[PDB]
């Protein structure tokens, strides 16, 4: 996800970078918290969205302060949530294909009837409907057709197309 | 100790004058040698006997010694009865015949009176407290020992209960002075006192207490609490003839088969004492154990052990707050977690419940459910200023600074 999620912003598409972002949560041990949530809370800026990015922020800050037993990360946390409203916007807008409930688009379960979805490969989003989902036979991996069509090769294997 | 001649001393004794007193003498050396058929007729004869208003101080004993070793468990509380049936009555016979010397001692019999202090620990709990019987278990050794302040054998025993007091500092002091001076008891309060203070954090002086008993003798290893002990800072369990004794002796199994890294003796031993203690009211402790071993072996089978125990065990809720800690670092649930830790807060409310579900809100990162969980343990006690710090905390740490002041202002009011 790391490369993508840093690329989304030269790619200028910045709504599916947080979305990217919010999916190494549980990859805290291959990669410190400390490299994913600067740019969560990043692209949590740069979409001006909130919540998520207090979070981040708090999790990035109480490092910091285990750290030290003069940081900035301090200082942007309280400067951006004292000149912005640290509200979270609306995050619930897929709906899970099992029971209809809402879930988060990070959401690597459902949050009412348990079910695991599996996630795109590039945009992030948990896929819902198996018709838009394009599954590659190689490295095992399932994506959305609107953005695998873009892409000749699988962002994972990069596997030719047989013809 | 004499107790097979004596005995018939007793019988002729009893045959001189029939009295009361003599007669719960043959009964009390009866229980010793077993024969506990005689000693339970003779008791409902004593028990006839029985002076209706002042009842005797040792009559109840043996009610209590009689009963103990196979009804004491299920009269856990009805002993405890007949346990405070003399015990206050001590505390009172005597106050009956104080002034004079010669009154106060004859009806104190401090064997009897140092018995009741002996059964009362055997009742009572062996743990220390957070950051009433176990008062009950300490008010009446400090009226033992207020009379007469030398003796070390009812000292012993008072400085064991200091360690129930939560008065950490007041106690350890205590703890040291008297086992310095007086040299002949026995020291394993040096260890246990040592272990308070690495509880606390202090472990410097921890590691020179292990010498500290072994300096005496080599026969502290025939009980082999110490060489856990020794081993902490850094054929007995079985006992055929060769309960909560066997409970602390079963939390020595526990970290021994913790520190040993067996597998299949842990279990084994898990299964075999669980067997014979299921009846006592502690195996939720026992099966938390497992389950702390469970973890390695089976999480759903230590869920099920979790789900064993009912809310009349005191360690029930203490079995759900290692529950919760099984969503920790191992489950890693979050709905599951916010449950469990719900159910327990609603089970048994209290402000620190409140706060650990705080806590529970502050490990999935959920700020404004955190505040409200922070702000009801505030709102639950006002003994929880020290946890309206952490109420503070929370939330400058939840980003409200605009709010946060104005909840300073108000706790500061
Ligand atoms: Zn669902
Ligand atoms: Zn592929």
């Amino acid at each position: 996800f790391l490369l993508m999620c840093q690329q989304q912003m030269a790619d200028r598409n910045f709504k599916a970078a947080l979305v990217l972002a919010m999916r190494l949560i549980e990859y805290d041990d291959l990669v410190a918290p400390v490299d994913g949530y600067s740019l969560i809370a990043l692209t949590a800026y740069l979409v001006k969205n909130f919540g998520l990015c207090s979070k981040a922020f708090a999790r990035l800050e109480q490092a910091e302060r285990n750290d030290e037993a003069p940081r900035p990360f301090a200082d942007l946390a309280r400067h951006i949530f004292m000149t912005h409203s640290p509200v979270d916007t609306s995050v619930d807008s897929v709906p899970c294909p099992t029971c209809g409930s809402f879930n988060k688009e990070w959401a690597q379960r459902c949050i009412k009837c348990q079910q695991p979805f599996n996630t795109c490969i590039v945009s992030g989003c948990a896929i819902v409907s198996e018709d838009g989902a394009w599954q590659c036979s190689v490295c095992h991996r399932k994506a959305l057709e609107a953005v695998v069509d873009k892409y000749r090769n699988c962002p994972l294997c990069h596997t030719p197309r047989k013809g | 100790h004499d107790d097979k001649a004596a005995t018939e001393t007793f019988r002729k004794a009893a045959t001189l004058t029939d009295s009361l007193d003599p007669l719960l003498g043959t009964v009390t050396c009866l229980l010793r040698q077993g024969d506990m058929e005689a000693a339970a007729t003779q008791l409902q004869l004593c028990n006839q006997l029985q002076p209706a208003a002042q009842r005797n101080a040792e009559l109840s004993m043996l009610n209590a010694q009689l009963r103990w070793h196979r009804r004491g468990m299920e009269e856990e509380t009805a002993v405890l009865r007949y346990l405070d049936q003399a015990a206050e009555a001590i505390k009172q016979d005597v106050k009956e015949r104080a002034g004079v010397g010669m009154e106060v001692y004859v009806h104190l019999n401090a064997p009897v009176a140092l018995a009741i202090a002996h059964a009362y620990i055997m009742h009572c709990r062996n743990e220390p407290p957070d950051p009433v019987v176990g008062e009950k278990c300490g008010r009446h050794l400090e009226f033992i020992v207020q009379h007469l302040p030398a003796c070390m054998e009812a000292q012993l025993m008072l400085a064991k209960v200091w360690f129930v007091t939560g008065e950490v500092r007041k106690a350890q002091n205590l703890l040291k002075s008297t086992l310095i001076v007086q040299e002949q008891p026995l020291p394993d309060a040096f260890l246990l006192s040592s272990q308070i203070c690495q509880y606390m954090g202090d472990t410097k002086l921890a590691c020179q207490a292990l010498a500290q008993a072994r300096t005496l003798d080599f026969s502290l290893q025939e009980k082999p609490l110490y060489n856990l002990l020794l081993g902490t800072v850094k054929s007995a369990a079985t006992a055929p003839s060769a309960v909560p004794e066997t409970v602390t002796l079963y939390l020595q199994l526990a970290q021994a088969q913790l520190r040993v890294r067996d597998v299949d003796a842990a279990r084994e031993t898990l299964t075999e004492a669980a067997l014979k203690f299921r009846g006592s009211a502690q195996i939720g402790r026992v099966i938390i154990a497992q389950a702390m071993l469970a973890a390695r072996t089976d999480v759903d089978k230590s869920i099920e052990l979790l789900r064993q125990v009912s809310s009349k065990s005191e360690f029930y809720i203490a079995a759900h707050s290692q529950l919760g800690k099984l969503f920790l670092t191992h489950k890693h649930n979050v709905a599951m977690y916010i449950q469990c830790f719900q159910e327990m807060a609603e089970s048994v409310p209290s402000a620190q419940s409140y706060v650990e579900l705080g806590e529970a809100y502050t490990t999935i990162q959920e700020p404004e459910q955190a505040i409200a969980a922070y702000e009801k343990a505030k709102a639950l006690s006002p003994s929880s200023s020290e946890l309206s710090v952490r109420v503070g905390r929370a939330l400058v740490a939840a980003h409200d600074y605009a709010k946060a002041i104005r909840y300073y202002q108000d706790a500061l009011v």
